[PDB]
RNA sequence: UCAGUAACGGCGAGUGAACAGGGAAGAGCCCAGCGCCGAAUCCCCGCCCCGCGGCGGGGCGCGGGAAAUGUGGCGUACGG
RNA sequence: UAGCGGCCCCCGGCGCGCCGGGCCCGGGUCUUCCCGGAGUCGGGUUGCUUGGGAAUGCAGCCCAAAGCGGGUGGUAAACU
RNA sequence: CUAACACGUGCGCGAGUCGGGGGCUCGCACGAAAGCCGCCGUGGCGCAAUGAAGGUGAAGGCCGGCG
């Protein structure tokens, strides 16, 4: 709203905020990114280095779905089932592991970070990855893979 | 039937036959006036495989076209104004002959509509195109169903609007990644969706 | 100029962009006027689906989507010809068809012609004569219970299938998924240099022994 | 052992059945018929030969086979079309010398 | 929405799409050619009958013309 | 003003019936035949244009086709 | 005034969050509002970074079993 901005309270100071020595002129150090290289040099490279120059191959007709591959992590891999599976599958006797399948859920790759519970699960993805795959191994339980 | 035989004899432009041919009736031509009405097609097989019909109301004329490229009308050299627009006789015009070629016979016979147009010859300063017109108002195709579509306002000058087979050609049109300047209906129309802000109600 | 620190900004507003801005003031307006013509054709099809032709299961041609199903453009010709139905009448008979689609697989080729069979089951064929029917027809009684239907027929739909809890074996406990992806790949990519290599190693043989 | 499909290596993707099919017509074009092999004949009896492709007969006449390609190939263009008239020409040139043998 | 992204640019200032995905709407078709049908096709003038304020339908004319340098029916890549 | 309020006049659209006119029409299997658009594609060069980068598109000039061919598969080229 | 960005503040929800586009609501004084969609969350931002790229991708600490 008007009613709250600066520019009420600043009715009658004859400079308007902007000083009297160095007026409110149009565009004293040009438009835009002007002089990124010759009189803004010291702010570019103080605040945003890396800014000129070229580095990496040209791609030219990109596509990201081709390198579509959403992750998860497995302290939210139990997360993709619902609780009763995971608690039914707790305290089962047989020996039988849930299937967790994170492609069903919209993920292909599976990474380990997280801490795992102490059940056998088959996890069955597009990828996985080495400490994924010993974590899985070592609380009991199978890695399979799908396309 | 004989069309077969005289498409191949057509395509085959550099054999001594065809070669005597078209330097006669270029010669004809050059000889004759810049715009006038041809009895009967030259080509009977490329009239035929363009739309045209022999019957009444389609009538064709043929017309002659100077050759060359298109140098800037400006006074002596005098296009004032940055380097990058100093070129006068080095430019290419955007349309093709032909096209200048149908939009002069359209101009010519206002009370036609083109339909389409050929190549007859060619020399070093003139190219020779025969073009056909149909009447919309003849009975003969006013009666008729499948012909019927020209007579509609909507195809007034065609070939000044771009609409004919040799115009189409100029304005880029395409399916596929090599004509994305021209998604919707033409480069006007892809540049309009592309440069206006959609400034939505709630933003 | 820029100020103390910030992010470098390169706002698209250099033409003039003032001369070419589209308001969305007849937005509701809009809406309102499609849905009179939507339902102005609802009344005007009287008994036939508002929402149009069944369509067909098709699948996303992406990595991305390859997982999802979408309603298609048309029944193809092999499906209709495989289901019995002429690809004239099906779209007089409310069945959206294109010669386009090729069929590279079974399955959905299968998926569509079931799809196909149960449409044929379901719809209520009226008299093209009102008076007197005829033999390809449905007969008068279930006529009186005809009505439009809401919505896409038979709507597509992601079923999951879901296998019970198996019980692991040491089989599948000993398979190196991770190096079995490594590998795979390796292969793939030096494939066409090996079979190279034999191949010279193979000519180089032979001119040894000879 | 397993062998579970994968996104990745020389059988990457999913596993489905594929069924054979009739190809479509419509990738029949080109293919040459009878008819249009006599008229086309007919057509380059009547006609003869342009001047470049009697010079190029005349380059392989004198066997100079890689001037006979690169002569071709300026002249006409694309060196798949240039291979392709060079050994219609070596036909030609072939089929007129048994003749003129036989 | 992809996306101020792939990319272009004294690679500086700046410029800059598309595919996929969700929707609004949704509708498909016709020639030339290749061939088969006694040109089986079309326009116009005269007389008779109908209504004629969007000049049409039927019949009779040893009426005229177009058209074989090709009109009409079947038929077009989904094959015929 | 409200009202599935009233009265009168005119035009339309949808159904029904009558006369006249045209129309003789489809599907499956087997056998035999047939099937395509040229100074056009494409190449070189020049100029303009494009995000399109060893040339996205357009045009002038020169060269100029093929029929298991031709176009496309976003880095020029040969083989596959 | 519009757009973008940054930061500070107030509110809702919270590893999620957001219908802005579309649709359903006997269209219509207000109402061009408001409500609803949940198998309309496509999608955006966030939940993973790094490398030019091929790609890879986020703890471990004690005892019995051959210091
Ligand atoms: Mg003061
Ligand atoms: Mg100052
Ligand atoms: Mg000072
Ligand atoms: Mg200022
Ligand atoms: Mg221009
Ligand atoms: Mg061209
Ligand atoms: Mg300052
Ligand atoms: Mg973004
Ligand atoms: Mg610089
Ligand atoms: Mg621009
Ligand atoms: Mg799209
Ligand atoms: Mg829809
Ligand atoms: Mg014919
Ligand atoms: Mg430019
Ligand atoms: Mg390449
Ligand atoms: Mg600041």
């Amino acid at each position: 709203p008007s009613r709250l901005r600066k520019t009420r309270k600043l009715r009658g100071h004859v400079s308007h905020g902007h000083g009297r020595i160095g007026k409110h002129r149009k565009h004293p150090g040009g438009r835009g990114n002007a002089g990124g290289m010759h009189h803004h040099r010291i702010n570019f490279d103080k605040y945003h280095p890396g800014y000129f120059g070229k580095v990496g191959m040209r791609h030219y007709h990109l596509k990201r779905n081709q390198s579509f591959c959403p992750t998860v992590n497995l302290d939210k891999l139990w997360t993709l089932v619902s609780e009763q599976t995971r608690v039914n599958a707790a305290k089962n006797k047989t020996g039988a592991a849930p299937i967790i399948d994170v492609v069903r859920s919209g993920y292909y790759k599976v990474l380990g970070k997280g801490k795992l519970p102490k059940q056998p699960v088959i996890v069955k993805a597009k990828f996985f990855s080495r400490r994924a795959e010993e974590k899985i191994k070592g609380v009991g339980g199978a890695c399979v893979l799908v396309a | 039937g004989a069309y077969k035989y005289i498409q191949e004899l057509w395509r085959k432009k550099q054999s001594d036959v065809m070669r005597f041919l078209l330097r006669v009736r270029c010669w004809q031509y050059r000889q004759l006036s810049a715009l006038h009405r041809a009895p009967r097609p030259t080509r009977p097989d490329k009239a035929r495989r363009l739309g045209y019909k022999a019957k009444q109301g389609y009538v064709i004329y043929r017309i002659r076209v100077r050759r060359g490229g298109r140098k800037r009308p400006v006074p002596k050299g005098a296009t004032y104004g940055k380097p990058v627009h100093h070129g006068v006789n080095q430019l290419k015009f955007a349309r093709s002959l032909q096209s200048v070629a149908e939009e002069r016979a359209g101009r010519h016979c206002g009370a036609l509509r083109v339909l389409n147009s050929y190549w007859v010859g060619e020399d070093s300063t003139y190219k020779f195109f025969e073009v056909i017109l149909i009447d919309p108002f003849h009975k003969a195709i006013r009666r008729n169903p499948d012909t019927q579509w020209i007579t509609k306002p909507v195809h007034k000058h065609r070939e000044m609007r771009g609409l004919t087979s040799a115009g189409r050609k100029s304005r880029g049109l395409g399916k596929g990644h090599k004509f994305h300047h021209t998604i919707g209906g033409s480069r006007r129309a892809a540049w309009r969706r592309r440069n206006t802000l959609q400034l939505h109600r709630y933003r | 100029a820029p100020s103390r620190n910030g992010m470098i900004l390169k706002p698209h507003f250099h033409k003039d962009w003032q001369r070419r801005v589209a308001t969305w003031f007849n937005q509701p307006a809009r809406k309102i006027r499609r849905r009179k013509a939507r339902q102005a054709r609802a009344r005007r099809i009287a008994p036939r689906p508002a929402a149009g032709p069944i369509r067909p299961i098709v699948r996303c041609p992406t990595v991305r989507y390859h997982t999802k199903v979408r309603a298609g453009r048309g029944f193809s010709l092999e499906e209709l010809r495989v289901a019995g139905i002429h690809k004239k009448v099906a779209r007089t008979i409310g069945i959206s068809v294109d010669p386009r689609r090729r069929n590279k697989s079974t399955e959905s080729l299968q998926a569509n012609v079931q799809r196909l069979k149960e449409y044929r089951s379901k719809l209520v064929l009226f008299p093209r004569k009102p008076s007197a029917p005829k033999k390809g027809d449905s007969s008068a009684e279930e006529l009186k219970l005809a009505t439009q239907l809401t919505g896409p027929v038979m709507p597509i739909r992601n079923v999951f299938k879901k296998e019970k809890a198996r019980v692991i074996t040491e089989e599948e406990k000993n398979f190196k998924a991770f190096a079995s992806l490594r590998m795979a790949r390796a292969n793939a990519r030096l494939f066409g240099i090996r079979a190279k290599r034999a191949k010279e190693a193979a000519e180089q043989d032979v001119e040894k022994k000879k | 052992a397993l062998r579970y499909p994968m996104a990745v290596g020389l059988n990457k993707g999913h596993k489905v059945t594929k069924n054979v099919s009739k190809p479509r017509h419509s990738r029949r074009r080109g293919r040459l018929t009878k008819h249009t092999k006599f008229v086309r004949d007919m057509i380059r009896e009547v006609c003869g030969f342009a001047p470049y492709e009697r010079r190029a007969m005349e380059l392989l006449k004198v066997s100079k086979d890689k001037r006979a390609l690169k002569f071709i190939k300026k002249r006409v263009g694309t060196h798949i079309r240039a291979k392709r008239k060079r050994e219609e020409l070596s036909s030609v040139l072939a089929a007129m010398r048994k003749a003129a043998a036989k």
